[PDB]
DNA sequence: CCGGCACTGGAACAGGATGTATATATCTGACACGTGCCTGGAGACTAGGGAGTAATCCCCTTGGCGGTTAAAACGCGGGGGACAGCGCGTACGTGCGTTTAAGCGGTGCTAGAGCTGTCTACGACCAATTGAGCGGCCTCGGCACCGGGATTCTCCAGGGGATCGGGC
DNA sequence: GCCCGATCCCCTGGAGAATCCCGGTGCCGAGGCCGCTCAATTGGTCGTAGACAGCTCTAGCACCGCTTAAACGCACGTACGCGCTGTCCCCCGCGTTTTAACCGCCAAGGGGATTACTCCCTAGTCTCCAGGCACGTGTCAGATATATACATCCTGTTCCAGTGCCGG
């Protein structure tokens, strides 16, 4: 039962990663304020796909999720994506 | 006096560096801790296949570089340059999310 | 100069005369509050009450607050104080007796309804033999307060290029209404006057016999 | 007259289920329209969800294991948690009696 | 046939038509087969929300003095609700109207 | 000689407030039916010329149009106040559209 | 028998009602002509469905069910109309 | 089987499989009877709308001096036109990138 | 085992050498086009599905699926596609 | 009181250091061809029902007229709100030095996903028969308006009385 | 000093009012009541889809060690939010007069919607055979790594406009 909790996960999104994605956005200066909420962010977004994403792998009675499970997940809620099979 | 570039100068010639790659720009080891911590609540002892993983972080990128784009239009909007955490919720409100 | 005026027909509200009706509505168009059983004074005086701000009257029937609430003084009529003091040439005036706060309900403006044809027959009427009108108040269209036959003491004012009062035109039970509200708190003992902008057909012929600095002007300019 | 054809609704079930909850009150003429289409609005979602959970699997049948997998995903948190209880004692008071 | 005939609406304890459901299922262009346990399932998810809905537009018609139901109290009672709110919430409700609601900058102040 | 009286009127932004509460409380609809009748028959001609339509067809745009300009006059209002102004602009409507998605 | 000049039969008044109802208290005066335009790329992209759908089942008169199926076509349902 | 078979996109000229859209059609759940000439025009269709995603991507190529075709000239060449950007509006593609834009505001005056 | 898996490339493969002679493509981008074909065709057939349904009909047609492409593809494409179809059908019955 | 030995910001302009683009060399790992074989598509009949075509019936979309009243258009005025110019001070950007985990090579172990083979219970199909549900036709009957007698309250009234200035 | 015919604060025969209350007339919508037909229940026969029971063998989890690229503090000074004050012009609340939406009629005819009869096009079985999938293999395109050569940003050092305020 090799399953020690995790705990404390969310604050490896450093903030440099962040100053990154905001570069690519086009963005030239940045408050202080914008770490602790962009974080809050993110964390609900991908709740909503790895529930649905649990629930299509339960029903096939198995214990992996694969990676057409994420794909069927993503596209029911209108962001299709090509790329990883389908 | 080691020559002291001016603010706004490296972010601008970064802004236009970022643009023109096409990698990802999280580490892999720490984004994939968090994943199989969110995914304890719903089920125990689950199992990833190793392109399960892949496939989320493509997502996730591409949903916040496309929210920072819309923050930065009501920014100028206001008559700033500098984004906070009140352009953020407007953005979100009128997208229709919160 | 001991003598007292011809007297009036005492009166407490409107009876109507002319061709017009009452616009008295049900109970479902009229409007609801936002406040309810709370701090001391409910549609009070410093409050944030939706009908107080936009110049209404709340009923006890429909208001949330209940019946202790204080939009009520078109009923109650808790109304100014001591009567006529003589002044030295204008014609009566008013003083009050008991201090009053500042923005507070005044006596309200009450006579009869006559409407536009009557009126003007009236005045042409009383003009042939000189009887020098000196009472007369519109309102909206179609409608007109008057004073002279009966009416109440708010008959006797004046008018001031300083003055006290203003007429507001408030919404009660369905029907809009005239009453007058003190601009300033002021200790007793001075004559109520208010502006009133006249619009005469003939021409101007009274000056400002009140005495201020910029209160030369007329009776009709600014 | 050429005695014009039949059409049906659910317009004597939704009056029944009114008469349980406020047995007083009394609905619209125009008001029963939209119910009407709310029923055959959610009726559609759920089938049509199922039919594709079927198939992504292999399979040629629909049963009442899959319309409890297409009732989890499609409706929210709390609301989706007394619909399977109401489905799934209609069926065990069927089953058996 | 020879003996009496029972409803399958009966069997189950419903007000729905299950024998209904069943050839619309049938006649869909769902699948190949179906089950016997579908429409059984498929009609007591249909009635719960039909009667969540009613009960609180009853109770949002009783605060007028009112006994009848019109489109304005369907919409006053789905508004309110974070849930139906959720589940219906690109949907427009012909005669309904908005919500009241004013901003509090626009509020007059002293 | 003799003269008429007038009450004070409303300052600005009172008559503003109580149609505001009124409107937000009726149901009906608040465009004229033959000028928006007439629009529809127009612009269908350079699709199909000469072609019918029926009483309770009409009646079905003029009920979407309405419920499209009412929820684009709310998202228009917080840009509005966001930019710290009461008054909006034409330029607000097309920051809405932007970011929703249409333009 | 072509029209013309029916865009400004939705006049001022009628857009300062709606504004109303959506909640604003003051309007600026080029709002009106920037939302007569607005108003006019929406009821093409339903008419223009209405009418294929109309053309495709060989009939002449537009009915109240081909608005109903252009408009849940692009996720405006609308219930009340069939 | 008399005579020698000739395959039913050689009859139209096409290069998309005419007698494998028949048989996806029939084993779809989409209705219970499938014509004759709804193939022949499903494929003309499928096949003309993938020989022009291809002949933008083969010029965007051009343009760095390369031989291949990798995920980025796709997605350079499906943003920069607004036909395909009005199709493929909600769609994600891998490894693919964003367009070179700034605005003016923020440049040095 | 190892039973089969089919897909596109063969024929995207065709496609591709009559537009540009000398030019190849790689492994990520094959399976970048293949999602797109197979993501259009199931758009274009589940509305004809919808179209027959409405007017209560049986059986699929090329005057269905011609009415199904008008309603998806935007502008020029919904003209060009059109007259594509109605090539190949027409040589097809020819013969 | 404007001109004057010498005075003060303003303007320009090369010229460094740093960052960005070249021209060869080397070199590995994946793309583009061939070969053998199994399964899925094509050729030739045959039997039944879905849709094309003609015809009749009546509903409902279009067109013109008169008339009454509520909404739209136009012009005055006056106070409130949008937009610009200053000034102060707090927080974000640029660079340098020190600390901590991501990443790249392996290695070994086992859990669980995919394929193969029997075998019984479940859903489709068909026939005979009865009641659940939809269309058309009466009743009652809870509300909105009009009398009406008309009941607490008001009020106009010339009069019932305590007062007075002289009357006596 | 007593007292007389007027003389002003109460006072009630009517009368009148408004409108609490109790009760006549008249309604557009909804609620129940019989004929009637077609769609759901009962009862059997049967053959394919799915449920267990092995059995092989790929890939996801766990550990160890090292080299270096990225994250973490820390300090300085500079540009950028945020508040304040003054001004002017545009949007709101009023009255008048003009225009056309709404409502009630009446008239004529296109086209939607059933019902019947007869081909012709799609499904369903056998055969036969060739196009497409997995496996194996070689060579060349693109990815680094050096070295040199410029473009690009920031400032010190000169140089005109106008002259600091002195002054006869
Ligand atoms: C309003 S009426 C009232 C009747 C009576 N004179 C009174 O004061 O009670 C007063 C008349 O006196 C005039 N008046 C009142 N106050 C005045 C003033 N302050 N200056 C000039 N005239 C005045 C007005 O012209 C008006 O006609
Ligand atoms: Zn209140
Ligand atoms: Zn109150
Ligand atoms: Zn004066």
């Amino acid at each position: 039962r090799h399953r020690k909790v995790l705990r404390d996960n969310i604050q490896g999104i450093t903030k440099p990663a962040i100053r990154r994605l905001a570069r690519r956005g086009g963005v030239k200066r940045i408050s202080g304020l914008i770490y602790e909420e962009t974080r809050g962010v993110l964390k609900v977004f991908l709740e909503n796909v790895i529930r649905d994403a649990v629930t299509y792998t339960e029903h096939a009675k198995r214990k992996t999720v694969t990676a057409m499970d994420v794909v069927y997940a993503l596209k029911r809620q209108g962001r299709t994506l090509y790329g990883f099979g389908g | 006096k080691p020559h002291r570039y001016r603010p706004g100068t490296v972010a601008l010639r970064e802004i236009r560096r970022y643009q023109k790659s096409t990698e990802l720009l999280i580490r892999k080891l720490p984004f994939q801790r968090l994943v199989r911590e969110i995914a304890q609540d719903f089920k125990t002892d689950l199992r990833f296949q190793s392109s399960a993983v892949l496939a989320l972080q493509e997502a996730s990128e591409a949903y916040l570089v496309g929210l920072f784009e819309d923050t930065n239009l009501c920014g100028i909007h206001a008559k700033r340059v500098t984004i906070l955490p009140k352009d953020i919720q407007l953005a979100r409100r009128i997208r229709g999310e919160r | 100069n001991s003598r007292k005026p011809p007297p009036y027909k005492h009166i407490k509200a409107n009876k109507v005369i002319g061709k017009v009706q009452i616009q008295v509505a049900d109970l479902s168009e009229i409007p609801r509050c936002n406040c309810k059983p709370a701090d001391e004074n409910p549609c009070g005086l410093e409050s944030e009450c939706l009908n107080r701000m936009l110049q209404y009257e709340c009923h006890p029937q429909v208001c949330p607050a209940g019946d202790r609430c204080q939009n009520q003084c078109f009923t109650k009529r808790l109304y100014p104080d001591a009567e006529i003091i003589k002044t030295e040439r204008r014609g009566w005036g008013l003083r009050t007796k008991r201090s009053i706060k500042k923005g507070e309900f005044v006596n309200e403006y009450v006579g009869e309804l006559i409407d536009k044809e009557e009126c003007r027959l009236r005045i042409k009427r009383a003009h042939e033999n000189s009887v020098t009108n000196f009472y007369m108040l519109t309102v909206t269209k179609d409608r007109i307060i008057d004073a002279g036959p009966k009416g109440n003491y708010s008959r006797f004012m004046n008018h001031s290029c300083n003055p006290n009062c203003e007429a507001q035109k408030w919404t009660v039970n369905g029907d809009v209404r005239v009453g007058l509200f003190a601009l300033c708190d002021i200790p007793a003992g001075m004559e109520l006057t208010f502006n009133y902008n006249l619009d005469c057909l003939g021409n101007g012929r009274t000056e400002c016999h009140c005495g201020a600095d910029n209160c030369s002007g007329f009776l009709g300019v600014r | 007259k050429r005695r014009k054809t039949r059409k049906e609704s659910y317009a004597i079930y939704v009056y029944k289920v009114l008469k349980q909850v406020h047995p007083d009150t009394g609905i619209s003429s125009k008001a029963m329209s939209i119910m009407n289409s709310f029923v055959n609005d959610v009726f559609e979602r759920i089938a049509g969800e199922a039919s594709r959970l079927a198939h992504y699997n292999k399979r040629s049948t629909i049963t009442s294991r899959e319309i409890q997998t297409a009732v989890r995903l499609l409706l929210p948190g709390e609301l989706a948690k007394h619909a399977v209880s109401e489905g799934t004692k209609a069926v065990t008071k069927y089953t058996s009696a | 046939t020879r003996a009496k005939a029972k409803t399958r609406s009966s069997r189950a304890g419903l007000q729905f038509p299950v024998g209904r459901v069943h050839r619309l299922l049938r006649k869909g262009n769902y699948a190949e087969r179906v089950g016997a346990g579908a429409p059984v399932y498929l009609a007591a998810v249909l009635e719960y929300l039909t009667a969540e809905i009613l009960e609180l537009a009853g109770n949002a018609a009783r605060d007028n003095k009112k006994t009848r139901i019109i489109p304005r109290h369907l919409q006053l009672a789905v508004r309110n609700d974070e849930e139906l709110n959720k589940l219906l919430g690109r949907v427009t409700i012909a005669q309904g109207g908005v919500l009241p609601n004013i901003q509090s900058v626009l509020l007059p102040k002293k």
